[PDB]
């Protein structure tokens, strides 16, 4: 809200965000006491659309610009779980560090087979 | 030689003479310039060298256990 605002009035802004992966295990810590059938790994249902209506409203426009960087947390290094799976979709330049890499004192640790931009 | 003691024949393998010899250095100027190469007779290494080959191919160990390398 407070980036939108900044956007809206004309300017452009920067938005970093630590961790966005919390946003959701908040969400999936809360979705069984809400009474919600679990899903894939134990994620809540709603699992896209609570992250795509969040993403969507970070963007760019015509009054203004945002330009964010997102820390994307993956769960026991697993690049096919739900959670990273479902927010690859969302960005336009992802950048994917490794742990096989950075255990080779190679700093940063980025995997360059994965690594892309639109 | 037949020394004093001792006579020795240093036989060879196969018929030496110039016309033959000759031949034999042709045959290997033209091999070396006709850039042609024979294989050799190890029936056994080849086949162990295919299923070796055949064996590793598409592996993929590397990518699947994370040895760092």
């Amino acid at each position: 809200t407070m980036a939108e605002k900044f956007r809206d009035e004309g300017r452009d802004v920067l938005l970093f965000v630590d961790n966005i992966y919390r946003y959701t295990l908040a969400g999936t810590e809360v979705s069984a006491l809400l009474g919600r059938m679990p899903s894939a790994v134990g994620y809540q249902p709603t699992l896209a659309e609570e992250m795509g209506v969040l993403q969507e409203r970070i963007t760019s426009t015509k009054t203004g610009s945002i330009t964010s960087v997102q820390a994307v947390y993956v769960p026991a290094d697993d690049l096919t779980d739900p959670s990273p799976a479902t927010t690859f979709a969302h960005l336009d330049a992802t950048v994917v560090l490794s742990r096989q890499i950075a255990s080779l004192g190679i700093y940063p640790a980025v995997d360059p087979l994965d690594s892309t931009s639109r | 030689e037949v020394q004093p003691g001792n006579v020795t024949v240093l036989a060879d393998t196969a018929i030496r003479g110039q016309d033959l010899d000759e031949a034999r250095a042709m045959e290997a100027k033209r091999k070396a310039e006709e850039h042609i190469s024979s294989s050799h007779g190890d029936v056994d290494y080849a086949q162990a060298s295919a299923e070796l080959a055949k064996a590793i191919a598409q592996l993929r160990v590397i990518e699947l256990t994370k040895k760092a390398m």
